[PDB]
């Protein structure tokens, strides 16, 4: 399915990603159409920043969910 | 231009953390007081903000309230997931000469001084692409820093006519 990642910057953009996806995996989706690192990434969903090690699926992330991208700002 | 900063949409992302995407120069509303990009930018930034008389070396005391701050709140800190370091070795990378800040530690201080911090990035126009506010105050009651380029952080001053 393809859910939406508003990014920090304001826009928002596309990803194709089945629920069996790591957020891991998400953030690399991310880190190839954005360049950015996944270490500065903070995925959130429903009040939730999301962990690596889960899945969308633990988190119940469905068709055309709307994630939120929160960078970390500064070294 | 006031009835601007009285509606600035914040939408909160986490309990206590907002993010808004507003179009506007920071130079219409703040003042940059700039800081040596010496590596303790943002500890520079909020003492100016905060301490009274600041000098070079006032920095330390933020840093010091850094310290503080992340024995209470640092391993339930979203962001401190990120770092992968425990407590113990995060204080000691923390607290070493030049090591750069960043917004975990703005969260942490935001709770442990009782203040608002809002962090404005810009794109070397200055031009204001987000903000991320941790806090539950507003832009004139809160500590407003400038995040430009990589990881140097300046200080904001609201302007005396807003």
């Amino acid at each position: 399915m393809q859910i939406f990642v508003k990014t920090l910057k304001g826009h928002v953009i596309t990803l194709e990603v089945e629920p069996s996806d790591t957020i891991e995996n998400v953030k690399a989706k991310i880190q190839d159409k954005e360049g950015i690192p996944p270490d500065q990434q903070r995925l959130i969903f429903a009040l939730q920043q999301l962990e690596d090690g889960r899945t969308l699926s633990d988190y119940n992330i469905q068709k055309e969910s709307n994630l939120h991208l929160v960078l970390r700002l500064g070294g | 231009s006031m009835d601007f900063l009285r509606s600035l949409d914040w939408t909160q992302v986490i309990a206590g953390q907002y993010v808004s995407n507003p179009r506007f120069n920071i130079s219409d509303y703040f003042e940059i007081v700039r800081q040596p990009g010496d590596g303790n930018c943002f500890y520079h930034s909020i003492a100016e903000l905060t301490m009274p008389n600041k000098t070079d070396h006032s920095y330390h005391y933020i840093k010091r309230l850094t310290e503080s701050a992340a024995r209470k709140y640092y391993q339930e800190e979203p962001e401190a997931r990120l770092v992968g370091l425990s407590l113990e070795d995060y204080l000691k990378r923390m607290l070493s000469d030049n090591e750069w800040g960043s917004t975990l530690e703005a969260s942490m201080l935001a709770k442990e001084m009782g203040i608002t911090i809002i962090i404005w990035t810009v794109a070397a126009s200055d031009e204001v692409e987000a903000g991320i506010k941790f806090g539950d105050g507003d832009v004139f009651t809160a500590v407003n820093l400038l995040h430009s380029g990589q990881t140097h952080f300046d200080a904001l001053r609201i302007l005396p006519q807003f």
